[PDB]
RNA sequence: GGAGCGUCGGGCCCAUACCCGGCCGUCGCCGGCAGUCGAGAGUGGACGGGAGCGGCGGGGGCGGCGCGCGCGCGCGCCCGCCCCCGGAGCCCCGCGGACGCUACGCCGCGACGAGUAGGAGGGCCGCUGCGGUGAGCCUUGAAGCCUAGGGCGCGGGCCCGGG
RNA sequence: ACCCACCCGACCCGUCUUGAAACACGGACCAAGGAGUCUAACACGUGCGCGAGUCGGGGGCUCGCACGAAAGCCGCCGUGG
RNA sequence: AGAGGGCGUGAAACCGUUAAGAGGUAAACGGGUGGGGUCCGCGCAGUCCGCCCGGAGGAUUCAACCCGGCGGCGGGUCCGGCCGUGUCGGCGGCCCGGCGGAUCUUUCCCGCGCGGGGGACCGUCCCCCGACCGGCGACCGGCCGCCGCCGGGCGCAUUUCCA
């Protein structure tokens, strides 16, 4: 019996796999991080068959469910308690994420306030 | 602001906006205004007609203060004086006409552009144009030469 | 004016908080936490604000005078309502509706009150 | 190489000008130094006009 | 596939003003509303002009305003100017006017009020006459900027009277081969 | 104040309803009338011929006033003059159709784009199918579907064209106001020909799909529409 | 007795082409919305005298400009009224106005989307330092580093868990 | 997202080139460094201030500069451009 | 000392080992599924909540109503007074109102025809009261109407609570 979101639509994604960078498989100097290839002869940049795909705006997500977590909320990086009381009037549609840097003593304080306010925390059971 | 300049967007692109056929070589024309007569001739002789060649008289030890002769047009002669000269006149009933020393306000010649208002004036100046004189006479005034 | 100082403040205020694709506003007497024109406590001649009470029990409504802003010490006037939920809401509803005071907020103010009241009771299992 | 209309202009940066660039970061300290000196002379020439003659 | 040139698909006209000043944006906000909701095209012209550049909304002189309102019929009428009203020192007798402008220079303001005129801001014009009824919409001369003397058919091209860009005019800055017939040729 | 206004508002509401009723009946009688007209047209072409055949005689019927023109090949590598004509007929995409009124001028244009089109003289049915199934009006430059008469009337009502039936009548008969009603019909986005084609590249007469196939455009229209 | 060659049928196979639908973006709409009636819109409203089942007794037009949900009407009783939303109860409401309205916002309809060299726009993309600002975070563990952990974004990237 | 399987697709990038998977050159691998800058001059575009003006320098007056080598002011406000 | 004297943090290339999985078309790659693992969320029914309503059980105190007080809103009579815009009257500040002026006067004064100061004049800025008007978020005082809070009363067909 966790916090349901207001409306929980079927999130559909056009593509799930990460776009990866050309020849990032062949080298350790090349990272996965996408770059558009700007070679003159380039299988990829001229859209040949059977190559890695190039990201367009065509793959963009449907505005209704963009940034929507699997639970149905969108994140909002809460940093301290005072910054939670913002979400008070949303709680059905956004969720607090508490930051990495926040100490274990005041993570505890944020979580209990959220629970009072019925704001969904996305990483509550963690630091301890 | 480098932030706002172009080269920030060109990161990634190979030639850096100078094209890869012809490159950004060092000095392809010749440096500066080279080739005015040969090979940049068209530019110079359809945007700087008259560049090349001499004309007129030399004048060796020119000094500009000799030829100093700033001008004022009748158009705005009354602007030299405070409004209440132009007002206390078109009034008065003596047919007085106030004096406008043009040289005081920093002009030597009184040229003839513009309508003058029907209101007499004594204008003191170093030089006058013919028409500038005639206008003042017709208003009902007097030109006054001054050294 | 109102609209002028909104143009000054719309993007720069300390109270504003962006991050993570949302925007919010922490300025007091903004019920709904929004960076809106409508919902912004500082700008408007007439303002509503529904905070919780410092007791732990009840809600406080915070209505702005008009008499004299310029003098922030006296500007806002507060009033605790420590009543049976339904009545608490009706008290705030009248305050807004029957006074003709910022009827834009009416329902938003009621929702806030409702959320405050939810927040202050026995929690869960 | 000139390109379609402009001032056919002749900048004088063909000598070793960067050897002889004279910056002006002094000027404040200069102005202060002058004003201090000026105030000293006034104090020396006691009831005389600071101006000079 | 479909053959259309996608070349001149996007129209280039301005939508909002590029300026960030808050008062001008408030005026725009006002005049957007009036433009769409009214049927007046006055509001639509005023809106369009609020977006345009400094160059593009030149200053109207006093004298040019006077003479445009001197014209037979537009009497007891408000002159409207999206730019600035400046003085003419070479005009003296200034009638009593009604003037709307984004700015009026101090000297021009004195001149107009002294004569018994009125000066309106654009918000005041909206409350007075929302649909621009009884207005003479003017502009300053667009082609006044020196800049336009350098444009056109290039100099050194027969029958072109185009100011060439020259570091300094004088006996020996141009005016030889290509201007004198005595030196080579002339256009 | 109150009941006087209310009654006035109710009166207005009825007056409106009456008007809509009256317009609806008008439409209904125009459709009835065009039904009778088409019936008479069809019969009287037979009537004539039979009377010619009774004598040792022939009835050459009227050369056809209107034709449907389908672009049947694509948009790559197309001559400049051909390309211009195609976009004067409103045939940018492949498999767009349009009605075209025939005349010395128009026919010579169809000839300059022969190998790029199939065309012929459409049936009444063909005109109905096209307009109803794939009729979209050019309304403030927005391709919009003709879901109600209100649209057609709004644009064409100044020509005595006030319903889909009138539109069909004007297109089929090639009336005074053909140009205007035709231009108002956005070009017909037909699908590919089910059952395929014979040969896109060659003329009908020599086995292909291109060129004038007169009567036989109707068969093509069914398989695409 | 083709899985060859010439002439011809039906049938079927599939492209990023065509059609219908979804979703992303771009362009365009004198696009809409700062709070109002109204869908081929072709009026609304005083107010005064005279009256009333009267009306405006005009085209096989097939019809748009006039007609059958009322104009006068039921009630108080031929005369009066035909009344006020702090209450008509509402499909239109002109008395006040979004859940919506960061108006650099929000919303609606169309159309369209290859791209080297090159140009332009937007980056809540990223790095380092400065003025402001977050009653920010931090030995109850900052930076960095690592991670077959969980997620977000078209993407540049980012956020969380564990070490 | 780690591994493995299978069907279909699929040649190595960068580069000059009409044309590169090339029997064209550079490149074993990884880390860190690494190339459109600044000044001056012009031009056009845009934003802001003032407008027949505009202007700021250079200088001067106000402080030991904590922040200041700033900020402010000047019949110098206009010699002058 | 998972900080051991070239010792903070300790990346990659590269190597050892441990675990898992595979292995005749060099490997690696894109699309699509499947199999196995790793952890992550569950559930030892997840049948998820929220309004309103009806019932049957228990629960305290009030809403409704007035009375007393406090505070707030809005209103017109602008009623009374403060407040300020445009206009008119005072020529009243004008010398008890200053600056500016190539307006004037050397009838003046002082210093040497000029400088400084008066004195006229013009432009600009301030007092007095009356009248008209925008009666403007620029405020007070009473009166009115409404709202809210507190305190009195109202004991139970109302009043919320709880399951
Ligand atoms: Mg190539
Ligand atoms: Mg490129
Ligand atoms: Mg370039
Ligand atoms: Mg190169
Ligand atoms: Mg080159
Ligand atoms: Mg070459
Ligand atoms: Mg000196
Ligand atoms: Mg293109
Ligand atoms: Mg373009
Ligand atoms: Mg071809
Ligand atoms: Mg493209
Ligand atoms: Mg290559
Ligand atoms: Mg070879
Ligand atoms: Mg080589
Ligand atoms: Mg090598
Ligand atoms: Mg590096
Ligand atoms: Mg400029
Ligand atoms: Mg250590
Ligand atoms: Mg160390
Ligand atoms: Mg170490
Ligand atoms: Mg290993
Ligand atoms: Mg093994």
């Amino acid at each position: 019996a966790a916090l349901r979101p207001l409306v929980k639509p079927k999130i559909v994604k056009k593509r799930t796999k990460k776009f990866i960078r050309h020849q990032s498989d062949r080298y350790v100097k090349i990272k996965r991080n996408w770059r558009k290839p700007r070679g003159i002869d380039n299988r990829v940049r001229r859209r040949f068959k059977g190559q890695i795909l190039m990201p367009n705006i065509g793959y963009g997500s449907n505005k209704k469910t963009k940034h929507m977590l699997p639970s149905g909320f969108r994140k909002f990086l809460v940093h301290n308690v005072k910054e939670l009381e913002v979400l008070l009037m949303c709680n059905k549609s956004y969720c607090a994420e508490i930051a990495h840097n926040v100490s274990s003593k005041n993570r505890k304080a944020i979580v209990e306030r959220a629970a009072q306010l019925a704001i969904r925390v996305t990483n509550p059971n963690a630091r301890l | 602001p480098s932030r706002l300049r172009k080269t920030r967007k060109l990161r990634g692109h190979v030639s850096h906006g100078h094209g890869r056929i012809g490159k950004h070589r060092k000095h392809p024309g010749g440096r500066g205004n080279a080739g005015g007569m040969h090979h940049h001739r068209i530019n110079f002789d359809k945007y700087h007609p008259g560049y090349f060649g001499k004309v007129g008289m030399r004048h060796y030890h020119l000094k500009r203060n000799q030829s100093f002769c700033p001008t004022v047009n009748l158009d705005k002669l009354w602007t030299l004086v405070s409004e209440q000269t132009r007002v206390n006149a078109a009034k008065n009933k003596t047919g007085a006409a106030p004096i406008i020393d043009v040289v005081r306000s920093g002009y030597y010649k009184v040229l003839g552009k513009g309508k003058l208002p029907k209101q007499p004036v004594i204008v003191k100046a170093k030089f006058f144009s013919r028409r500038a004189e005639e206008k003042i006479k017709g208003v009902g005034g007097a030109c006054v030469l001054v050294a | 004016s109102a609209h002028l100082q909104w143009m000054v403040v719309r993007n720069c205020s300390s109270f504003l908080i962006k991050r993570n694709k949302q925007t919010y506003s922490t300025e007091p007497n903004n019920l709904k936490a929004r960076n809106s024109f409508r919902y912004n406590g500082l700008i408007h001649r007439k303002t509503v604000g529904v905070e919780p009470a410092a007791d732990g029990k009840g809600v406080v409504v915070v209505m702005k005078r008009r008499s004299g802003q310029r003098k922030p010490a006296t500007s806002y006037v507060r009033t605790t309502i420590n009543k049976n939920a339904r009545a608490t809401l009706s008290s705030i509803r009248h305050m807004i509706r029957k006074n003709k005071y910022h009827p834009d907020l009416r329902m938003a103010a009621i929702r806030r009150a409702s959320a405050i009241l939810r927040s202050q009771k026995p929690v869960m299992v | 190489a000139p390109s379609r209309n402009g001032m056919i202009l002749k900048p004088h940066f063909h000598k070793d000008w960067q050897r002889r660039v004279a910056t002006w970061f002094n000027q404040p300290a200069r102005k202060i130094r002058r004003r201090k000196a000026r105030q000293a002379r006034a104090r020396r020439i006691a009831p005389r006009p600071a101006s000079g003659p | 596939g479909v053959d259309i040139r996608h070349n001149k698909d996007r129209k280039v006209r301005r939508k909002e003003p590029k300026s960030q000043d808050i008062y001008l944006r408030l005026l725009v906000k006002l005049y957007r509303f009036l433009a769409r909701r009214t049927n007046s095209t006055f509001n639509q012209v005023v809106l369009k002009r609020l977006f345009m550049s400094r160059t593009n909304r030149p200053p109207l002189s006093l004298s040019r305003m006077i003479r445009k309102m001197k014209l037979p019929g537009r009497e007891g009428k408000t002159a409207v100017v999206v730019g600035t009203i400046t003085d003419d020192v070479r005009v003296q007798e200034v009638p009593k006017l009604k003037v709307c402008a984004l700015r009026v220079s101090s000297r021009a303001r004195s001149r107009i009020l002294k004569a018994g005129g009125k000066i309106l801001t654009f918000d005041q014009l909206a409350l007075d006459s929302p649909k621009g009824c009884g207005t003479v919409l003017l502009s300053g001369p667009r082609k006044g900027r020196e800049v336009y003397r350098h444009f056109g058919k290039a100099p050194g091209t027969p029958h072109s009277h185009t100011k060439p860009y020259v570091r300094s005019k004088g006996r020996k800055f141009e005016r030889a081969r290509g201007r004198r017939a005595s030196r080579g040729y002339k256009n | 104040n109150f009941a006087e206004l209310k009654i006035k508002r109710l009166r207005k509401k009825f007056a409106q309803k009456m008007l809509r009723k009256a317009r609806r009946k008008l439409i209904y009688e125009k459709a009835k009338h065009y039904h009778k007209e088409y019936r008479q047209m069809y019969r009287t072409e037979i009537r004539m011929a039979r009377m010619a055949r009774k004598a040792g005689n022939f009835y050459v019927p009227a050369e056809p006033k209107l034709a449907f023109v389908i672009r049947i090949r694509g948009i790559n590598g197309v001559s400049p003059k051909v390309r211009k004509v195609l976009q004067l007929l409103r045939l940018r995409q492949i498999f767009n159709g349009t009605f075209v009124k025939l005349n010395k001028a128009s026919i010579n244009m169809l000839r300059i784009v022969e190998p790029y089109i199939a065309w012929g003289y459409p049936n009444l049915k063909s005109v109905n199918e096209l307009i109803y199934k794939r009729g979209y009006g050019k309304i403030n430059k927005k391709r919009i579907a003709l879901t109600d008469n209100a649209l057609i009337a709004r644009s064409l009502g100044k020509y005595g064209i006030i319903c889909m039936e009138d539109l069909i009548h004007e297109i089929y008969t090639v009336g005074k106001r053909f140009k205007e009603a035709n231009n108002f019909l956005w070009p017909f986005k037909l699908s590919s020909p089910r059952g395929g084609m014979k040969k896109k590249t060659t003329h009908f007469v020599e086995g292909e799909d291109a060129g004038n196939r007169e009567d036989q455009i109707n068969r093509l229209i069914r398989r695409m529409n």
